[PDB]
RNA sequence: CCCCGAGAGGGGGUUUUUUUUUUUUUUUUUU
């Protein structure tokens, strides 16, 4: 995510009352960098009839 | 195009942009044409013969008189026709009961003041809705008549044909009114409308600036005053640009609180920060007023005290909320655009320092408001000599960047200082209190009968059931022996207790609660002024009631001796005051006496009687005791404020003599039932009704609260509060006892009775069921039912009570979750408006009485500062502040120990070191003065 | 979501990543589908985009709907695995392609039957660190491949070729026209991609009818 | 809570209309005649509805084919810009729509003698240009003009009309904004009858107003009968006049 | 009950697949 990203909270309105919307980080994938999936290699199981 | 139809009318396209959410909608509506608009003139002999009749087959009324306000010629009788800047500008001039008795106001004009002002528009639509035969105010739909209609022309701006459409108006209204002699005159400030009548090409019209009409009264002198009007503050932001940064968590708007303490640091409420953003400098409040919703723009950090993008405002954003949390240093910002303006009548006083005497053409003045935590504001004025001592009522106009002073005009003449009746008015209006007579709308809703209504003899009578078909569900309880204990002057009787001895041994009680709701009924204008005043204020002078006299007064009012109305609820319970069963009952009553308190509790005392209403009376006594105990068991509060009474001599009009009410057992008889009826009532009505049920409920006070009454009692007095339940505070604020003065428990009661929190009306749906709780009284559920007259939230509990019984269904407004939280926070607030003017008409009265009297008088210390001390003299029931300088000799000398409470200093008729520390009795010199600068009558106390 | 799916949980979002003349050479293959009547694999390589799509021929067979004299021709393109276009320019592409085929396939042998081509964009792989015409003339290739590997009698064999947005493909030779499609582009340059298209067309049809003979 | 005058003390509405008059009626016969056996264009209001009859025809799958009676079907096509805010998506398949089709079949299938035109189909199509309030009142009148000019045989007329409650009063003809700011009763009369084909309430009414309502109702649906009357009498007479 | 021959002949009365869900503007009591 971004270290400060502008957006943060969205005030909405209520009947006299006042509320504030969470502020939703953006996610972002890296382009290049990733991490091999942790699969449980003793469980993979293999088909047949 | 325009297309012509059968019935004469007229249609065609009336099409406008609005922009929504940074949208932008083509909004289409067709525009029919008529030809049957009424001039609303007693004169015209045309109109009344094309006029048709309203859904309800009603006729409208012609009500502009046949002889108007005649003038000077060539204006000679004539009628006013408004313009949109007028009505927006000197509204109140509008009101004024001594010019504009015969206002037209055009459709056109109507629709503008509605866009430009919501507020205006209803205060206009009241005129013409209220007219009498003292002022009158109607509305002619120009645009939807044929004949007035006129359509832009080709590059032509919509301001210029809006004022074209209402010039159009004034020529129809003026050939339209000319076999009956009556001119018309068009009020307006515009300088558009005079270049086309300059040239009168088509037709002639008289037209006055609105200054320049005035001058043509004949009351010239009296309403002249009414008239509405390197240094450079920032101009505010234009409107698209705060709805921009308010999309964009750039600007942030919030309510801007200013103290009176200093006017020159303002601080906002803003849901995104934790700590509200202190706004310093004057430029920076920029012409704002305590209580105004503003928006604002955060300072650079650089401004911080204890940027270009919207990106970088944005982190400044962040970066303020770190700061707040870090509590070194505090954010700061600027006010850039006004919102909604706090803005109302204000009442005040004329500075005698900035009027001249040897002036005799216009001057400019200077006008103290009554709102110290409020600026003063220049007046254009000639009449300065005769408004120097004097209430004033005044309105602001602008408060522009170039000028160091908003700009006011006078509205109305209240009265001279210290006067029972110009300070009893200030008192009232300043407080938002309507205090004006009924209008006639509202007593039309009234019995035709008027005073010699009467309750039918028979309850099963066709002519009675013909017109109330629900009379047979009324109950009849006129065999029952109900007296009312009402204080000595008591007109208005709400409540009627009664009690028998059943054959098993149990107890009957029954308590008798006036039938308001018969009288008042949803949607009527009596009902609407109803909810509007929300409860009746009580004052020592007058008493400006909720409903009309004949109502609250007479019909609905329990008075003895005849047969009155009644929504009663009869327990069955036993010796040791237990409820076996309840039932509610709309029934008719009579009264056997209206006793006093005093008279209630000798009738008991004597045991002179045996009278079966005496032995009943005695009865209710009884099991008043048991109940009241049981409470107290329970968790019942016991809190205490015996406010003092203004004794008023027979002889002399002016108050001379404050005595203190003493709380009789006969109060504590009244008080058991009344809670009893409310409780039951409450139970069975949000049962009937779980989400919409009129209830009342009082949340339990913050350790918040306490934490500084406890500081002060572990430190001096060595004691506590438990504050762990309602009879833990009860319990511990009773053993809170000096035995040297009985009267310190009192002082500690009155003093914890300030840090509880304000008991607030609700609707069942609004809250969960614990939160039902009223702490104050240490029950789960509770409502206001026992007094219809003098509260409009009894008049709702009996309606929802009555359908609750299955007597008559309940009305849609009391059903829907929407309009009772309109009810509610509107009686809420005008309860608060009611004891606020009511505690002060008392210290008006007792400021009066203390006027020119000195006297030793019993003082209690209930703050201590460092700048002095705050004494409390309960016989007259008035706090005073001692400052430092009047307080003792050598300032520089006295030391003030926040640790212990305790004020060391050196007497002025002394020089012995005296300490005076908190809930110390000391001797008081009382003496009242009236402050030249607020105008208010404050007692200066001088201890010894 | 769905009830006919699996698409996993609403709240979650899909990935997305952020920043931290030229020969062409193709690949044809032909009757590797067992299920159906004709299928084609073509392959194609060059500069900064590859193109692996398959095509399936499911007919002649049974016509429901009313009697025929000749044949019915369906073409449908499907999405493949990463890459995707508009349905819109799918169903474009697939009334393009039964003009064309509609003037190739000899209708008249197949009375009362159908003929549904399907053509599987697999993998379509866009590497250039309306795209849908240059994958145009590997679709005609595929559909000629599967329709002549189903048995299904065509006039000649069309190709087709793409020049500038430009796609035109031919039969006879080049000598005739059945199908002329056209984006974007320049002005005034029909003479230029016409001649550049034949040109990839003859190159195309001399790889189809290698493929079918040899294979 | 509105804050416009949607019934002014005067009474006068916002469009400037009384209590109790109808919107320019404006009716139109034969406007589509290379595209269906009878057609309607209706003008009420802003209101702008085009209504199609296609039949009675021979059904394309003689699977759904009654032997006893015709086949009635009606698809409504509210378009997209019917509404001053455009909608992103179609109402085709809306459920609110299926039960507005289901409803006017339901209403015809007891007036047109479907009976006397067995193994045939009658397909109505309707696209509704422009709306304002009142539709289903709109939609009604179409149909029934539409129906006519294709010289199928009903027993009756049908007309359509809303009827508003704002407060106690009743509001004849509501648009839009009165829609909005109130309940409203949408009634089908039949012919000059006190008898109702179609009653519709949607939102909230008290049961005391109800009756009244519809008497307001079905008053105006008589006014709007005798205007689709008078239009298809001066439409018949100049064919008439012309022909012969 | 229906069509074609003048007399117990003949011909007709009408069956089956395709594509998901939203929806309008400072406690308490009597005053
Ligand atoms: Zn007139």
């Amino acid at each position: 995510i971004d270290e400060r990203a502008s957006d943060l909270r969205m005030t909405i309105r209520t009947r006299g009352r006042s509320a504030t919307i969470r502020e939703t980080y953006e996610i972002i994938c890296d382009q290049t960098k990733s991490v091999p999936l942790m699969i449980n290699a003793k469980n993979i199981a293999f088909a047949s009839n | 195009r325009r297309k012509r139809l059968a019935d004469g009318l007229s249609v065609t396209q009336k099409v406008f942009v609005r922009s929504r959410n940074g949208g932008a909608t083509k909004i289409v509506r067709e525009h029919y044409l008529r030809s049957d608009i009424p001039c609303l003139s007693r004169s015209c002999t045309k109109c009344p013969q094309i006029v048709v009749p309203d859904a309800q087959n009603e006729l409208p009324k012609f009500i502009l008189s046949d002889s108007p306000l005649e003038l000077s010629a060539p204006i000679g009788k004539h009628y006013v026709v408004l313009d949109t800047n007028v009505v927006l500008q000197a509204i109140d001039l509008l009101e004024n009961p001594n010019c504009f008795f015969d206002v037209i106001v055009p459709q056109i004009v109507l629709d503008e003041v509605r866009n430009k002002s919501y507020p205006v528009y209803t205060r206009l639509r009241t005129l013409c809705r209220d007219s009498d035969d003292h002022k009158r105010f109607i509305v002619f739909h120009n645009e939807f008549s044929e004949h007035t209609f006129v359509e832009r022309l080709p590059n032509e701006t919509i301001n210029d044909r809006n004022n074209r459409a209402i010039r159009k108006t004034c020529q129809w209204y003026s050939e339209h009114l000319k076999p009956y002699d009556i001119n018309v005159v068009l009020v307006t400030n515009d300088r558009l409308n005079r270049e086309a009548a300059t040239k009168e090409v088509e037709s002639n019209i008289i037209t006055k600036s609105l200054v320049q009409y005035i001058e043509l009264l004949p009351n010239a002198d009296d309403i002249r005053d009414s008239i509405p009007q390197d240094f450079t503050f920032p101009e505010y932001y234009s409107t698209a640009r705060v709805m921009g940064g308010l999309k964009n968590g750039v600007l942030y708007q919030g309510n801007i609180q200013i103290s009176e303490y200093n006017f020159l640091e303002g601080s906002v409420s803003l849901p995104r920060f934790s700590k509200p953003v202190l706004i310093v400098g004057q430029k920076n409040l920029n012409r704002a007023f305590n209580g105004d919703q503003v928006i604002v723009e955060l300072l650079p950090q650089s401004e911080w005290k204890a940027v270009i993008s919207d990106k970088q405002r944005r982190l400044l954003a962040k970066d303020a909320m770190i700061a707040q949390r870090s509590k070194k240093i505090q954010p700061t910002a600027k006010v850039v655009y006004i919102q909604r303006r706090s803005w109302r009548q204000y009442v005040g006083q004329l500075a005698p320092s900035s009027v001249d005497p040897q002036s005799s053409s216009t001057q400019n003045v200077f006008v103290i408001l009554m709102d110290k935590c409020l600026p003063k504001v220049r007046i254009r004025t000639r009449r300065a000599a005769e408004l120097l001592d004097k209430r004033i009522v005044i309105s602001i106009d602008s408060w522009p960047t170039t000028h160091k002073y908003p700009l006011g005009h006078f509205v109305r003449d209240l009265g001279t200082i210290e006067s029972a009746q110009a300070e009893t008015e200030a008192l009232l209006l300043e407080h938002d209190v309507e205090y004006r007579p009924f209008s006639k709308k509202v007593l039309e809703c009234l019995p035709a009968e008027g005073h010699d209504w009467k309750a039918p003899t028979k309850l099963d009578d066709p002519e009675a059931v013909s017109k109330d078909p629900l009379l047979t569900k009324r109950k009849d309880l006129r065999d029952k022996l109900i007296c009312s204990i009402d204080p000595p002057g008591c007109v208005d009787i709400n409540d009627a207790l009664h009690a028998k001895k059943l054959p098993n041994g149990n107890w009957e009680v029954g308590v008798h609660i006036a039938d308001v709701t018969h009288f008042v009924k949803p949607g009527t204008a009596l009902d609407a002024e109803g909810a509007a005043r929300g409860t009746s204020v009580y004052l020592v002078d007058k008493r400006i009631d909720m409903l009309p006299m004949l109502l609250g007064t007479d019909l609905c009012s329990l008075k003895p001796y005849v047969d009155r109305f009644a929504f009663s609820v009869i327990w069955e319970l036993d010796d040791s005051a237990n409820i076996v069963n309840v039932n509610f009952m709309k029934s008719v009553i009579r009264s056997r006496e209206a006793f006093s308190y005093e008279q209630a509790q000798l009738r008991i005392d004597d045991k002179t009687q045996n009278d079966e209403l005496t032995m009943g009376m005695r009865a209710l006594l009884k099991l008043s005791v048991k109940l009241k105990q049981k409470r107290l068991e329970a968790g019942a509060l016991n809190l205490a404020s015996p406010e003092v009474k203004v004794h008023m001599d027979s002889e002399t009009s002016d108050p001379n003599e404050v005595e203190i009410k003493k709380l009789l057992a006969t109060n504590s008889l009244v008080e058991e039932f009344m809670l009893l009826a409310n409780i039951s009532v409450a139970r069975k009505i949000y049962d009937a009704f779980p989400q919409t049920a009129m209830l009342r409920r009082h949340a339990a006070p913050p350790s918040t609260n306490f934490e500084i009454l406890n500081e002060m009692l572990n430190t001096r007095k060595n004691m506590s509060i438990s504050l762990e339940s309602s009879k833990a505070l009860a319990d511990s604020l009773d053993r809170c006892v000096d035995p040297e003065d009985p009267y310190f428990n009192t002082l500690v009661r009155i003093m914890s009775t300030r840090c509880m929190m304000a008991a607030q009306y609700f609707y069942s749906g609004a809250y969960s069921y614990p939160d039902f709780r009223h702490y104050g009284l240490a029950v789960d559920i509770y409502t206001h039912f026992t007094s219809p007259i003098r509260r409009y939230c009894d008049v709702v509990a009996h309606r929802q009570l009555a359908g609750a019984i299955g007597y008559e269904p309940l009305s849609l407004t009391h059903r829907d979750k929407n309009k009772m939280d309109m009810i509610c926070r509107n009686i809420n607030r005008k309860h608060r408006n009611a004891q606020f003017a009511g505690r002060a008409s008392i210290e008006y009265y007792v400021g009066q009485v203390m006027r020119n009297n000195e006297s030793t008088e019993t003082g209690y210390v209930i703050k201590v500062f460092n700048n002095g001390i705050v004494v409390l003299v309960p016989k007259f029931g008035v706090e005073g502040l001692i400052r430092l300088d009047n307080l003792t000799e050598d300032p520089n000398s006295a030391a003030f120990d926040e640790v212990e409470y305790k004020l060391t200093f050196v007497p002025t008729n002394s020089d012995k070191p005296r300490d005076v520390y908190v809930f110390d009795k000391v001797e008081v010199q009382v003496r009242s003065v009236m402050d030249p600068i607020t105008s208010k009558r404050k007692a200066e106390l001088l201890l010894k | 979501q769905d009830r006919r799916r699996l698409l996993g949980p609403a709240a979650a979002k899909p990935m997305a990543f952020s920043n931290t003349e030229s020969e062409q050479e193709l690949s044809l293959h032909t009757g590797f589908i067992e299920n159906c009547n004709g299928s084609a694999l073509v392959e194609a390589r060059s500069l900064g985009h590859q193109t692996s799509l398959i095509s399936a021929v499911y007919g002649p067979r049974s016509i429901r709907g009313s009697f025929t004299s000749q044949g019915t021709i369906s073409i449908q393109l499907k999405n493949g695995l990463l890459e995707k276009y508009n349905t819109n320019e799918l169903k474009e592409v697939s009334s393009f392609l039964m003009g064309i085929f509609n003037s190739v396939v000899n209708l008249s042998r197949y009375p009362k039957s159908g003929i549904d081509i399907f053509v599987y964009l697999t993998y379509d792989k866009d590497l250039t660190n309306s795209q849908i015409s240059s994958l145009i003339p590997h679709c005609i290739t595929s559909i000629t491949l599967a329709l002549a590997d189903a048995g299904i009698e065509l006039v000649d064999m069309a190709g087709a070729g793409e020049a500038n947005g430009t796609v035109v493909s031919f039969i006879k030779n080049g000598e005739e026209i059945v199908g002329f499609w056209k984006d974007d582009g320049d002005d005034e340059d029909l003479l230029e991609c016409l001649d550049r298209c034949k040109e990839q067309y003859n190159r195309y049809r001399d790889l189809m009818i290698s493929c079918l003979m040899n294979q | 809570m509105s804050r416009l005058e949607i019934y002014s003390p005067e009474g006068l509405r916002l469009d400037g209309r009384r209590w109790n008059e109808l919107r320019r009626f404006e009716s139109s016969i034969n406007t589509h005649p290379h595209a269906a056996d009878g057609s309607s264009y209706m003008e009420q209001g802003n209101n702008k509805i085009i209504t199609l009859v296609k039949g009675p025809k021979e059904p394309r799958l003689k699977s759904q084919m009654d032997t006893s009676k015709a086949l009635l079907n009606v698809s409504v096509n509210i378009t997209k810009f019917s509404k001053f805010e455009r909608s992103k998506s179609s109402h085709k398949n809306e459920r609110r729509v299926l039960e507005i089709q289901t409803s006017l079949v339901r209403m015809f299938e007891k007036n047109v003698m479907l009976n006397i035109y067995p193994r045939t189909v009658i397909d109505i199509e309707i696209h509704v240009l422009e709306q304002d309030g009142g539709i289903m009142g709109s939609l009604i009148n179409g149909i029934t003009l539409a129906l006519i000019d294709a010289g199928i045989s009903m027993f009756d007329y049908i007309s359509g009309i809303s009827v508003g409650l704002y407060d106690t009063t009743p509001l004849l003809d509501t648009n839009s904004l009165e829609e909005n700011a109130m309940s409203t009763v949408t009634l089908g009369v039949v012919g000059k009858s006190e008898k109702l084909s179609l009653l519709l309430v949607e939102d909230k009414i008290p049961l005391d107003r109800l009756e009244n309502v519809l008497a307001i109702g079905i008053a105006g649906a008589h006014r709007v009968r005798d205007l689709m009357d008078e239009e298809l009498r001066k439409h018949a007479q100049k064919r008439v006049s012309n022909a012969s």
